[PDB]
């Protein structure tokens, strides 16, 4: 879920702002390819203060 | 009676929003987030809070709170 | 004798789930399986 | 004299290095792993400020 | 908007689970029931 360069080590800034450069490099990509990226982020188990896990253990 | 004794007893005691609740997902990229529930069967086991009771607290003051400490890491992050 | 018995470290940067570390009182040895990590141990200590 | 310093600051600092080595490093596993891949990514835009 | 850094959006989401409260009497929790035939209530 993340966004490098390639030729340099520069974490591209978020294609959001404005088109793919590194900031150090400066290689230019297609903004088109890699956009609408998908994040999932999810909530570990036994996190939470239950009430039912007693019976749903 | 014994049945409403225990009744006043799940009524005084408090829920959390989080005793409720199973994993929270939030999709990502405009702002996306989803609270799973579970099945009003086991709600009312543990429970006797109504779905509609829920519906609106859950709603009003969730999104307030949410709100609030979203704003607090929004300026925690502007330090 | 690690790096004979199996185990040997990425030069390139790699890395998985089942992999865990092995450490020389300090010092990245390499990466080993853990039931690997296991027989290492075991093998080591009988030669001692 | 306590002295306190950001570990991507010294990480970089210790090889001349690419981020990618650094993420791959960090979270070198099961691709993505929502957690980490996410508070690395938060890291390594707060130390590019 | 998007300048805004990114956020630790689950550990936020399962906090504010915690800090909401649906039937809170202002300074009371946790009601219990203990066992001589004058049946009482703990309450917290
Ligand atoms: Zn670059």
């Amino acid at each position: 879920s993340l966004i490098f360069c390639s030729e340099c080590g520069n974490l591209l800034e978020s294609t959001t702002a404005q088109w793919t450069t590194c900031d150090q490099c400066q290689s230019v990509y297609p903004s088109e390819q890699f956009a609408n990226l998908v994040v999932e982020t999810k909530s570990s188990a036994s996190a939470f203060p239950s009430a039912l896990k007693l019976k749903h253990s | 009676s014994d049945k409403r004794a225990s009744a006043f007893c799940k009524e005084v005691n408090k829920l959390v929003l989080s005793e409720v609740v199973r994993q929270v997902r939030v999709t990502e990229k405009t702002y996306a987030i989803r609270l799973d529930l579970y099945s009003r069967d086991e709600y009312q086991d543990e429970y006797g809070v109504l779905q509609e009771e829920i519906e609106s607290t859950f709603s009003n003051r969730f999104l307030k709170i949410l709100n609030r400490i979203i704003k607090s890491y929004l300026a925690k992050s502007k330090q | 004798l690690l790096l004979s018995l199996g185990v040997d470290p990425p030069s390139v940067v790699g890395h998985e789930s089942g992999w865990g570390c092995v450490q020389l009182d300090g010092k990245i040895v390499g990466w080993c399986t853990y039931k690997l990590a296991k027989h290492v141990a075991d093998v080591l200590r009988l030669m001692k | 004299n306590e002295y306190l310093i950001p570990s991507m600051m010294i990480l970089k600092a210790l090889l001349e290095t690419s981020d990618k080595e650094i993420f791959e490093g960090i979270v070198g596993k099961d691709l993505g792993n929502t957690f980490l891949t996410d508070r690395v990514e938060l890291m390594l835009r707060a130390y590019k400020s | 908007p998007i300048n805004t850094e990114k956020l630790l959006m689950v550990s936020l989401v399962e906090k504010a689970c915690s800090e909401t409260v649906i039937h809170e009497i202002p300074g009371i929790t946790r009601c219990f029931s203990k066992p001589d035939t004058v049946p009482k209530v703990i309450t917290e």
